[PDB]
């Protein structure tokens, strides 16, 4: 018991932080999706104006 | 990010020809011109 108590620990904070990183990278994914979408329409708009 | 990069120039540049075509038109419509002065002066010649 004493040796196993010395042994056992961890990885819950790591699970949560990895979920946090998933969250942040999904945030950036959608931000860049919106930026790309904003820039896409202007291409056809400017071709049409030309 | 790369798609937005490949689309930022598409959002900006063609404004270049947007301005260019109008600027070219600028001197183009202009020639409502000396042909009319000729028609006026030859009309004066007709008068006399």
């Amino acid at each position: 018991n004493k040796m196993l108590q010395k042994e056992k620990e961890s990885h819950a904070k790591e699970i949560d932080e990895r979920e946090k990183t998933i969250r942040d990278k999904g945030r950036r994914i959608y931000e860049l999706k919106k930026k790309t979408q904003e820039l896409e329409k202007f291409k056809f708009v400017l071709d049409y104006k030309i | 990010k790369k798609k937005a990069q490949d689309l930022e120039k598409f959002k900006f540049v063609l404004d270049h020809k947007i301005k260019e075509l109008k600027r070219d038109i600028v001197p183009r419509e202009d020639e409502i011109t000396k042909m009319k002065q000729e028609t006026n002066n030859m009309d004066q010649y007709l008068k006399e």
